[PDB]
């Protein structure tokens, strides 16, 4: 998976996360013609019966969430990552980061994240300090020894006073924000 | 050099590869549009990221549409082929195939949407032709780039699988993956993008390329045909909206469990006025850490494509809900056996399908 964004002076906004599922898909490559294909279909449930189970003509379940947020009928800021179900977690923290702590926008993107989606899976970044990981895993939490890289989110924030743009890759890939100054 | 901050007062692109984003901001600097720069942009990253997305997969293209003022998906999620089965991912005993296994067969084989996503965004917003925005890709692929630090761990970390299919050629030349900075060329790629900007998108879903890639899905055990490939549409979706902080935030529903979730995560946290917590305090990470369990659990339990099953969004995020989801949440113990909430209890209607354990 990959997201990111683009905004322009006539105020057209664009958040946009797309994948081929497992790095490099299948691994399948079209003969002759170059093209990786996806893997997508297991994220179905492999065991049927449930919401997300394998139909003919279903899509599988997606955990992608390009977001754009607005205030005063304007918008205001893009979010976006990959990273399968963890890419919930990358979203909502970048937000909070941003919003309910109030952090400048290429710090909250930093900031180092945790995922969990159960008592036996666990992920934390490089910065979650020591103590605070023995605190929680001493109450039941179940967080490893080493940490891991969490998503990758490429965000936009549109300054509608000033009329100005700012643009943010996070360091977990090699990404580029480029600013547009025509003429 | 290239910068992951950056400010500018026409427009802005960030993108995951330095020569996607050169590519996006040319589009902008030549007069384009955002839709315009986002398609230039996906067959940039089909190229020069090509283990992350590209026409052999689906997305969800958030846009707001700054004439109109509205905002819509195109969401080209992939869909499962006429022949898919509910136990296709299971052996003879009825068990799931390993992971790691599963992922490399056939079944596992969307028909693929991006393509058509594009297609859609221009019609829909577009400027510039498919014949233009696919341009300078075509040159990425056939006369190549030096390769990234990400890309060359990747072909590393995934040569096994690269190894076993025509994927080798490409970036295994001579048995050997490709190292930081060298040149990765894509002739047959950029042949297919050649056939696109000449024939359009039905190089892609009809003719000799949709056989090819039909026989070889079919070849990897898989059921797509030509047929599924030419009945393939995308959807236009509806944003799912939320209230926090003073924003209005458009998020995407399912077939996404993103929207809803990041909702439900962010209406609970919300209870706890997080920011009087000191940003790496302990009490921070708990309550993130109890909510995502509680939200997890929904997802797994309640969340699938709404074409075919009762997701029960309207209890899922109904305020008395999340109350009861957050009075579950305490600071000074763990849950240890979080389960999906009832949100029935808070909606009309029932689940059309049953709660199933998986591996």
């Amino acid at each position: 998976t990959t997201h990111f964004t683009v905004a322009d002076r006539w105020g057209n906004v664009v958040s946009y996360t797309t994948t081929i599922e497992q790095l490099f898909g299948t691994g399948i490559m079209v003969p002759d013609y170059g093209v990786i294909l996806n893997n997508e279909l297991t994220d179905f449930d492999a065991i049927p019966g449930g919401a997300n189970e394998v139909q003919p003509n279903k899509r599988p379940l997606s955990s992608m969430t390009p977001t754009i947020l607005f205030k005063d009928d304007k918008p205001v800021l893009t979010v976006g990552s990959p990273g399968g179900a963890t890419i919930i977690s990358s979203v909502l923290q970048t937000i909070l980061y941003h919003i309910e702590y109030g952090m400048e926008l290429k710090a909250a993107v930093e900031e180092p994240r945790i995922y969990t989606n159960s008592m036996s899976s666990y992920r934390y970044e490089d910065g979650v300090p020591k103590d605070v990981l023995s605190k929680l895993n001493g109450m039941g939490h179940k967080f490893g020894t080493s940490p891991v890289d969490i998503g990758n989110v490429q965000s936009i924030s549109i300054d509608h006073e000033n009329g100005t743009f700012k643009g943010v890759a996070d360091s977990s890939r090699n990404g580029a924000a480029i600013g547009i100054n025509l003429k | 050099e290239y910068k992951q901050v950056d400010v500018g007062k026409d427009g802005m692109v960030a993108t995951a590869h330095p020569l996607a984003s050169e590519i996006g901001a040319d589009v902008l600097k030549k007069g384009g549009n955002a839709i315009d720069a986002a398609v230039a942009i996906q067959f940039a990253l089909n190229v020069t990221e090509p283990m992350m997305s590209g026409i052999g997969g689906g997305g969800f293209m958030m846009v707001y549409d700054g004439k109109t003022k509205d905002t819509t998906i195109i969401d080209s999620r992939e869909r499962a082929p006429a022949g898919a089965t509910p136990d296709m991912f299971l052996d003879e005993n009825g068990k799931a195939i390993p992971f790691s296994e599963r992922v490399t067969k056939g079944t596992a084989v969307g028909v693929p949407g991006t393509l058509k996503g594009l297609e859609e965004a221009l019609d829909k917003w577009g400027t510039r032709s498919m014949k233009q925005l696919i341009t300078p890709s075509i040159k990425l692929a056939e006369k190549g780039f030096p390769i990234d630090s990400v890309l060359a761990e990747a072909i590393s970390d995934y040569q096994e699988k690269l190894s076993r299919t025509a994927a080798k050629d490409v970036f295994l030349p001579n048995g050997e993956p490709l190292k930081e900075g060298d040149t990765l060329i894509q002739k047959d790629l950029a042949k297919t993008f050649k056939l696109i900007r000449s024939k359009g998108t039905d190089a892609f879903y009809k003719g000799k390329f949709a056989k090819t890639l039909s026989d070889t899905v079919q070849d990897f055990g898989g059921s797509m045909t030509e047929k599924d490939l030419e009945n393939y549409d995308i959807t236009i979706d509806e944003p799912i909206w939320g209230d926090y902080q003073g924003y209005q935030i458009a998020t995407t529903p399912p077939p996404s469990s993103g929207g809803i979730f990041l909702l439900q995560m962010l209406k609970i946290l919300d209870h706890f006025n997080l920011s009087q917590y000191d940003v790496r305090s302990w009490e921070k990470y708990q309550l993130l850490a109890e909510t995502m369990h509680l939200s997890y659990a929904d997802r797994a339990s309640y969340a699938g494509d709404p074409e075919f099953v009762n997701v029960p969004l309207k209890g899922l995020l109904h305020p008395d809900y999340i109350k009861e989801r957050q009075q579950l949440i305490n600071l000074d113990q763990v849950n240890k056996k979080p389960k999906a909430g009832d949100p029935w209890k808070y909606q009309e209607g029932s689940a059309n399908y049953k709660q199933v354990e998986q591996p």
